[PDB]
RNA sequence: GUAAACGAUGUCGACUUGGAGGUUGUGCGCGUGGCUUCCGGAGCUAACGCGUUAAGUCGACCGCCUGGGGAGUACGGCCGCAAGGUUAAAACUCAAAUGAAUUGACGGGGGCCCGCAGUCGUCAGCUCGUGUUGUGAAAUGUUGGGUUAAGUCCCGCAACGAGCGCAACAUGACGUCAA
RNA sequence: CCCGCAGAAGAAGCACCGGCUAACUCCGUGCCAGCAGCCGCGGUAAUACGGAGGGUGCAAGCGUUAAUCGGAAUUACUGGGCGUAAAGCGCACGCAGGCGGUUUGUUAAGUCAGAUGUGAAAUCCCCGGGCUCAACCUGGGAACUGCAUCUGAUACUGGCAA
């Protein structure tokens, strides 16, 4: 059964970057959207959008910049089977700060960065580069 | 262009009339600045062998974003068997590395630089895995330009 | 340096100087060269030989080791 | 714990000038500097990786007759402190007191100037003493009759006097004033071997 | 593995019983053939230690001087060419002479200095 | 209570170019479901291959592996009427065992040809450069459709050329048998 | 510790040199004698055995054996595999266990933040200091990644309610 959906949103989007999808569509959700707002801020994304009410729908643009994929990785940290947390000091670096982490901080959803700058630790979403 | 050979090996395929050894040489050629190419020759002699390697040496090499003779960040290689890992290190290090990814390092001109090689290290392989770690090496400002950010913001 | 006698000789002499039998071989290389005996004193006397052009056929070095014998042809035109 | 052998073999099997004679003749009228020592000397065949890492880490040693323990212990050392481990280790060296006694010009080699073993004004008989930056180098009196030490300064005078030092006649002494860069020194050894061949 | 797993479940010498050497007394000296591709005649001994496990031992060298009730020195070191010998004796300790006429390796066969 | 009980491929879910079939529903030649077979793309793979029925990209949980032997054996337990099954070691011994693929050679494998059916053998072979393919040994060229006494010649062809043989003007290619 | 006396005088060895691995020749031997960490070496021109000459490495030590970790990502948490290399139970149902679609509220167990207490001294590390130097001794710091308590945060996971 399903039981991690955002692995399955990192998931859609890696196989969307690989296949040379404009979009990529799944159902939504707040924790989703949250870490939408992530990947469009930093520029991984273009654009997403919410479409529905009783079933609402995440629609990810994605991003090209020379043919190639602007998501070159993307992998799930925390999981369902091992949940992973960090302490603002043991924040990870994501390919020596050029990439990204997702952390869930009792401050929302944000980036290592900003996390590191808010004086927060949490869980570890996931790397993007 | 500096130039060092990695390997020679004596290679055999066998004949009605017995075996017939040949000898194979792996070759990388760089200027020492971010560009490198490795080239694999084979003949019936040695000297001949290297050289059909490094004139492909020289037709086959790759652009590499280094800074400041190391690299950008810790990048992951692998072709075949071969995995390797490459980390950025600080000035004095020197190349901590085995001898096929030293000798594609040095000429690509990575001073410092922490290596390990994990799986096979045959000598060809490695070498392809360590071009391949580099050659997908990003800078800050390619990161940056994919992004649509200034460098500053990343 | 052309005469096939005199390039015999210049192979021959430099065995017997401790000249290595391939750089004697390829500076006397239409021409065919062959070198056969205990060659860098090898205990398994060999036959090696080197060619350039064409040699259309059907158209004594007194080593250390012992007798090595060399051979050239030299396709110099028709007629 | 001392080398006592014939010294211009070190130099040949280097294949290089290591300072190591006095100089009253030319180094090619004394021996062969072109050619490696023994009986298969004007063989060369390739070395390997590891025999040209080695022979890096020799040279830098057999200059100054530090034995292989010691030397170690100076790459523990340069690794440790802050900075370039290789500059560290040269800079190290350098420091060493028994380099200055030579390097001043008191002994004609090393060798005989370690037969010869004062800092701020006081005795130090030790060869591997660390001499700081604003530390005063000198002689002594009572062997200021001594020919060796006479002939060693003439040898002396005719090189070229190091560049981060200050040494003086008479009295016989010289401030360590700083610690050298590595462009004060020689761009031939390559320290990265010697960094290389310890970190294996 | 999966973590859950790992967390449900996790991840030549004997008879020197861990000493550098061993006394024994042999009970047998003979000589052994080699196996393929090698021919000789090794000299072997039966040798009951003083911790009473019984081992075949190398006597290594150019002639040795080795009797029944003879007591040497065993060390470790397996003999390529004879399965199931993994010791050497050490020559010229106890009982066990220096080999007679060595001048190189001296110490490795328990031969004072000429 | 075991089988090469096999897809030698655990179950569940999501995602990711195509082509041709089979079978079984269903809506208006055109759709839309289920199950299934063959080919193949990216990707993956040591290679062979797998390829929306993944061996691709991910997540959940389980089972299992840790050199070849000794050994799925001994001992103990449990089960069985028995045959035996199941759980499952150690001493000891070797520096390999193994997988896939490559060049030969070989087959009481297949196809197509030839010969009164020093040497092989006057047999028609044997190679190289450069290019290209393969991680690589290597391959291609030299294979294929014809034709020839002949790698002879023609035509096609990721090969393009060249050498030694063939032929032409007795002549024995590269090599084989430590002959 | 210092000063004086006499005279190079009283003071250099051990392993190694076929590849891995820095260092090669001659003589003796002839699958013997022997070597060997691994591959291997020795059957008449042995850089591999034994001696010598030369050489390389260490040096008041040098080798050997034993033993631990490393290299070994070769038990793989970091950090591995299971079509054919070792590896998917013959297949299923299913208790314990692990895991759990989506929204709101609440809680604050996990998690996160801060504070406080503790975490002996020595050791390690850093900057200094003292023995002529060094080892060694030593001042202050850092560290002791932990544990507990209190006060907060509430995204995510858990509990509870809808
Ligand atoms: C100590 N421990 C519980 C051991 C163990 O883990 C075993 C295992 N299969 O994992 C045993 O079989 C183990 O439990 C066990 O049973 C052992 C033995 O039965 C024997 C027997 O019977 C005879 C000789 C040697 C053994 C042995 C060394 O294999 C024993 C080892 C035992
Ligand atoms: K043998
Ligand atoms: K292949
Ligand atoms: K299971
Ligand atoms: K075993
Ligand atoms: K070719
Ligand atoms: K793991
Ligand atoms: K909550
Ligand atoms: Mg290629
Ligand atoms: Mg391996
Ligand atoms: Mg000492
Ligand atoms: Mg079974
Ligand atoms: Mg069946
Ligand atoms: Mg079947
Ligand atoms: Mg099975
Ligand atoms: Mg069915
Ligand atoms: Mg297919
Ligand atoms: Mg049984
Ligand atoms: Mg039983
Ligand atoms: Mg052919
Ligand atoms: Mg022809
Ligand atoms: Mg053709
Ligand atoms: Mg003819
Ligand atoms: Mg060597
Ligand atoms: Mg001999
Ligand atoms: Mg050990
Ligand atoms: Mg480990
Ligand atoms: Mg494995
Ligand atoms: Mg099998
Ligand atoms: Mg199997
Ligand atoms: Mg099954
Ligand atoms: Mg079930
Ligand atoms: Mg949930
Ligand atoms: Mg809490
Ligand atoms: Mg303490
Ligand atoms: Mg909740």
């Amino acid at each position: 059964s399903m039981q991690d959906p955002i692995a399955d949103m990192l998931t859609r989007i890696r196989n969307g970057q690989a296949a040379n999808k404009a979009a990529v569509t799944m159902p939504s959700s707040k924790l989703k959207v949250a870490i939408a707002n992530v990947l469009k801020e930093e520029g991984f994304i273009e654009d997403f959008k919410v479409e529905g009410d009783t079933k609402p729908e995440l629609e990810l643009t994605l991003k090209y910049f020379q043919g190639k994929a602007v998501v070159e990785s993307i992998q799930r940290v925390s999981r369902p089977g091992l949940r992973i947390y960090k302490r603002k000091d043991e924040l990870p670096k994501v390919m020596a700060g050029l990439g990204i982490a997702v952390v869930s901080t009792s401050k929302g959803v944000m980036t290592d960065r900003a996390a590191r700058q808010a004086g927060l630790g949490g869980e570890i979403i996931c790397y993007v580069a | 262009l500096q130039e060092k050979l990695i390997a020679v090996n004596r290679v055999s395929k066998t004949v009605k009339g017995g075996r017939i050894f040949s000898f194979t040489a792996l070759t990388v050629v760089g200027d020492g600045n971010g560009r490198v190419g490795f080239g694999y020759g084979k003949a019936r002699e040695v000297p001949a062998a290297i050289q059909k390697a490094m004139e492909k040496a020289r037709r086959n090499m790759i652009n590499v974003a280094l800074n400041n003779g190391t690299l950008q960040h810790p990048v992951k290689g692998v072709h075949t068997g071969s995995r390797v890992f490459m980390q950025p290190a600080s000035e004095g290090t020197g190349i901590i590395a085995g001898g096929a990814m030293r000798a594609v390092l040095e000429v690509a001109g990575v001073h410092n630089v922490l290596a390990k090689a994990y799986g096979s290290t045959n000598p060809i392989n490695v070498v392809r895995a360590t071009i391949d770690g580099l050659e997908n090496m990003n800078s800050p400002e390619m990161v940056a330009a994919k992004r649509g950010k200034s460098v500053e913001e990343i | 340096e052309l005469d096939a006698k005199l390039v015999a000789d210049s192979i021959t002499s430099q065995l017997e100087r401790r000249v290595m039998f391939r750089r004697a071989m390829k500076r006397a290389v239409g021409i065919k060269v062959e070198v056969s005996g205990r060659l860098g004193g090898a205990e398994i006397a060999r036959t090696e030989w080197y060619r350039e052009g064409r040699v259309p056929l059907h158209t004594e070095a007194h080593t250390t080791y012992g007798v090595i014998g060399v051979k050239v042809w030299i396709f110099k035109g028709e007629i | 714990a001392r080398y006592l052998g014939p010294k211009l073999k070190l130099s040949r099997r280097e294949g290089t000038d290591l300072f190591l004679k006095s100089g009253v003749r030319a180094i090619d009228t004394k021996c062969k500097i072109e050619q490696a020592p023994g009986q298969h000397g004007a063989r060369k065949p390739r070395l390997s990786d590891y025999g040209v890492q080695l022979r890096e880490k020799q040279k830098v040693r057999r200059i100054y007759g530090v034995l292989e323990r010691q030397f170690r212990n100076y790459y523990k050392e340069a690794a440790r402190l802050k900075g370039n481990t290789g500059e560290n280790l040269l800079a190290l060296l350098e420091g060493r007191l028994d380099n200055v006694v030579y390097r001043m010009g008191f002994g004609a080699t090393r060798a005989e100037a370690r037969q010869l073993v004062m800092v701020n004004g006081r005795v130090v008989n030790i060869a591997s003493y660390q001499v700081s930056p604003n530390d005063v180098v000198s002689i002594r009196e009572k062997a200021k009759k001594q020919s060796r030490v006479k002939a060693a300064l003439e040898l002396a005078e005719q090189r070229e006097k190091p560049t981060w030092l200050e040494v003086d006649a008479g009295k016989m002494e010289g401030t360590f004033k700083r610690k050298p860069e590595r462009s004060d020194l020689s761009a031939d050894i390559n320290e990265h071997l010697i960094v290389e061949l310890y970190s294996k | 593995a999966t973590v859950n797993q790992l967390v449900r479940k996790p991840r030549n010498v004997p008879a020197l019983e861990a000493c550098p050497q061993k006394r024994g007394v042999c009970t047998r000296v003979y000589t052994t053939t080699p196996k393929k591709p090698n021919s000789a005649l090794r000299k072997v001994c039966r040798v009951r230690l003083t911790n009473g496990f019984e081992v075949t031992s190398y006597i290594g060298g150019e002639g040795h001087n080795l009797q029944e009730h003879s007591v040497i020195l065993i060390r470790g070191g397996r003999v390529k060419d004879l399965p199931g010998v993994r010791y050497h004796t050490v020559r010229g300790a106890l009982d066990c002479s220096g080999v007679k006429d060595r001048k190189q390796a001296r110490s490795k066969y328990g031969v004072k200095r000429p």
